[PDB]
RNA sequence: GUAAAUUUAACUGUUAGUCCAAAGAGGAACAGCUCUUUGGACACUAGGAAAAAACCUUGUAGAGAGAGUAAAAAAUUUAACA
């Protein structure tokens, strides 16, 4: 178990990591599946673009905008 | 406040007499009311290296209220230091030996173990019944509310509430009774 | 003069005398001095807080260990609120003048 | 007439939202005690021929019941008022910093 | 050029209190007449 | 901060107790309906994009 | 009176009762059924 | 004259907490511009004295005044004497009026402007660690470098409706 | 999915181990008992089980008078009777 979590990029605790939904990664998944939490990673916006990627933020919805304003709303 | 320094500092580490009505409530409840403004714990000030307690003055420490058989199940215990003296005590026993015994042991054991323990007792007053000494009684600022409502007994009860309160059954009128 | 209090620079003596005056000149009539709260009024640590009224309203709450103490220092606050060098007071403007 | 708190003790707390929701105000102006809940301050405390010259009255008392006075008076124990020596009156600072 | 040893606190302010130090009276309630608990007048 | 408020600001301390406290009753009235009752004015959230 | 765990009525005689904390058999025909819960 | 969720009073019969009764939120809602007005109508005036606000810099709040000192544990790269801003504010509260961000107050209702006066390295810490029977034994002396700023200035602008 | 592995060169050092979970032996379906196997921890830090090498939480290292969390507080009152 120990092996299969440095293999997926979890060694630090509580940082989130994206991985594919592939029958082959999902198999290392379900050794370690007791020791971290799933969720879909989810689009509203779509995939960045390149003028995008120095504007993502991943909520904690597991939604990944690619406008970070920082901006309260005005509706 | 616009104060000057001294006066600012005194009044802020003032000492407050606060009473408290033992009757008919338990002693633990009274003892932990007791206990925080002994210690000081309900001032915002407070600090363990300043001595920011206060004065608690418990009267009716006698007519104090027990829950469930704690009257004759719990024990008060001691030893003298010399062989064959252990004693227990039971709480009806002790009462009536020293009526302000109970409350004394109740909040003592709910203050820090530590030196200023027993600087706090000192400012601890217990009265068995209802009078007061004059220069105590003349210091005293608030009075603590009750922790625990005295229920009402059914005679106590005004028409009133009897004649509001409904009926839920519909006795047979040749029963004995 | 930044922490430093009215009086702590203006030595004065008897401020109640000099609160009178004061009042004099407003046409306010001459404070009564009560007791708003006390504590350990028979210990050697006794707590007094004198209140003077004018026309049976509060101008100043002061503290003190003894009666004559807090309405001394009852008047010294009544002073600092009537010429404005409360702590409340806003802060000296060091910025540049426009 | 809704109060989330009495307005009683130490101050009238109003709360209030602006128009946007983006800030929360509190109007809260002080109280003031009334005079009708205040005391008076207690002002008032023969054939003399010698006058009544001030006479020393500090009677001589041991150690012990000196002691026990003092514990009375500040309701405090006997522990503290009993002397230390030189070695722990010699590392107290006599000079400590002070602040506002 | 103060020396350089430990600072007691991080922040120094010569006027901490603006709506007035906190006093045991400040969240006190005033009672008619001002008594005592369990005092007759008169 | 609520320490320092507490000790030096007597008065900003009770307006946060009764924050709080509104805060805290506009919960309990949202518990007892089914949300059809509107929220609580000061239960609204400012959202951030 | 006998320490009994189990108290059983040993004839018709026999009634169980709640005295001071624990149970008992009273049998006044039969003197020696006297039992006292353990 | 019972209805059918009706209980006769006892103790359990309702909760121990008394009713609360929350105000109609339209009738609540013009009191708030009330209040508001009123203290927006303080502002305009200058009916306030000093001013205390709570900032968040150095991932830290402090509840900081005029005229005031404040020790940040780490170098900020501004010469001393330059005059900045702190851009963050949480909390502004005067004597009688207190005002609450959400998180945050906008910058166009509170501006909080600090100095830097002195910047100078910590005393020096001892950071040693020991094991007993396993001769583990190591000592490190380290000077985090340091910052004060003074508070110059706490003005608020009249922005509130 | 990941970034190690093998070979070459040069030698040192450790191997009188513990306890927990699990499978199975010896003893008595005893032992803080003995003897194998798998795995963990311990001889590496910290928090929690009262104090606590072996249980649980948790590791990669500094400063802070910031914040969010992990494990984490024992329950129970029992006999009538035709
Ligand atoms: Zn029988």
């Amino acid at each position: 178990e120990k092996d299969i979590i440095k293999m997926l990029g979890l060694e630090k605790a509580h940082t989130p990591q994206v991985h594919k939904n592939i029958p082959s990664v999902n198999a290392k998944l379900k050794v370690v599946k007791h020791l971290i939490r799933i969720k879909p990673l989810k689009l509203p916006q779509g995939l960045p673009a390149e003028e995008n990627m120095s504007n993502t933020c991943l909520k904690s919805t597991g939604e990944l905008v690619v406008q970070w304003h920082l901006k309260p709303v005005e509706q | 406040s616009s104060f000057s320094r001294a006066p600012q500092q005194w009044a802020t580490f003032a000492r407050i007499w606060y009473l408290l009505d033992g009757k008919m409530q338990p002693p633990g409840k009274l003892a932990a009311m007791a206990s925080i403004r002994l210690q000081g714990l309900h001032k915002p000030v407070y600090h363990a290296l300043s001595d920011c307690g206060d004065h608690v003055v418990i009267m009716n420490t006698r007519h104090i209220a027990f829950s469930g058989n704690k009257w004759e199940q719990k024990v008060y215990s001691s030893h003298t230091g010399y062989p064959g003296g252990f004693r227990q005590v039971t709480a009806a026993q002790l009462h009536l030996r020293d009526p302000v015994a109970i409350v004394k042991l109740a909040i003592y054991g709910m203050l820090p173990k530590n030196l200023h323990r027993r600087t706090m007792m000192e400012r601890l007053h217990l009265f068995p019944d209802e009078y007061i000494p004059e220069d105590i009684l003349k210091n005293l600022v608030e009075e603590l509310p009750q922790p625990r409502k005295i229920p009402k007994r059914l005679d106590e009860y005004t028409q009133e509430e009897i004649d509001a309160f409904p009926r839920l059954w519909t006795p047979p009128e040749d029963y004995r009774l | 003069m930044t922490g430093k209090e009215l009086f702590e620079m203006w030595k004065i003596i008897n401020p109640m005398g000099l609160l009178v005056e004061e009042l004099k000149k407003r046409n306010v009539s001459a404070p009564e001095s009560r007791l708003t709260r006390q504590s350990g009024g028979t210990t050697a640590l006794p707590l007094y807080f004198v209140g003077l009224y004018c026309d049976k309203k509060l101008i100043a709450e002061g503290p003190g260990e003894t009666v004559l103490v807090a309405e001394e220092e009852a008047a010294r606050v009544a002073l600092r609120k009537l010429y404005g060098f409360t702590e409340n007071r806003r802060p000296w403007n060091y910025s540049k003048p426009k | 007439t809704y109060s989330p708190l009495p307005d009683d003790y130490n101050c009238n707390v109003e709360l209030a939202l602006t128009s946007d929701g983006r800030t929360i105000v509190c109007y809260h102006p002080s109280v003031d005690i009334p005079y009708e809940h205040t005391k008076p301050i207690p002002r008032p405390d023969h054939d003399q021929v010698l006058k009544t010259r001030l006479e020393e009255k500090v009677e001589h008392l041991e150690e012990g019941p000196m002691i026990e006075q003092l514990s009375k008076m500040f309701f405090t124990t006997k522990h503290r008022w009993y002397p230390h020596g030189r070695y722990h009156r010699c590392r107290k600072n006599l000079n400590p910093p002070k602040d506002r | 050029g103060l020396d350089v040893i430990r600072i007691r606190k991080p922040f120094h302010t010569d006027n901490p209190s603006i709506q007035g130090q906190w006093h045991p009276f400040t969240n006190k309630p005033t009672t008619f007449r001002g008594l005592r608990p369990r005092e007759v007048q008169d | 901060v609520l320490a320092d408020l507490a000790i030096y600001e007597p008065k900003t301390f009770k307006s946060l107790a009764a924050l709080a406290s509104r805060r805290r009753h506009e919960g309990f009235a949202a518990a007892l309906g089914d949300g059809k009752e509107p929220e609580g004015i000061f239960s609204r959230v400012v959202q951030y994009h | 009176f006998k320490n009994k765990t189990v108290l059983k009525k040993r004839c018709k005689d026999c009634y169980l009762v709640k005295r001071r904390g624990r149970w008992y058999v009273y049998c006044k025909t039969h003197p020696r059924h006297k039992q006292r819960q353990m | 004259s019972y209805l059918p969720g009706y209980v006769p009073k006892t103790s359990l019969s309702s909760p121990p907490w008394p009713e609360v009764v929350l105000p109609d939120p339209v009738e609540e809602t013009r009191h708030h511009a009330e209040v508001v007005k009123k203290v927006n109508e303080m502002i305009v005036t200058g009916q306030y004295g000093r001013l205390f606000a709570v900032v968040h810099f150095a991932s830290r709040q402090w509840k900081v005044t005029s005229e005031d000192l404040i020790l940040i544990g780490n170098e900020l790269d501004l010469a001393c004497g330059e005059r900045i801003r702190l851009e963050k504010v949480l909390l502004v509260g005067a004597d009688n009026f207190t005002l609450l961000g959400k998180p945050l107050l906008g910058k166009d209702l509170v501006r909080v402007e600090a100095t830097v006066i002195e910047k100078t390295e910590s005393w020096p810490r001892i950071i040693m660690r020991f094991r007993k029977r396993k001769n583990f034994k190591k000592k490190r002396i380290v000077t985090t470098p340091q910052t004060v700023l003074r508070i110059n200035s706490i003005e608020i602008a009249p922005c509130l409706l």
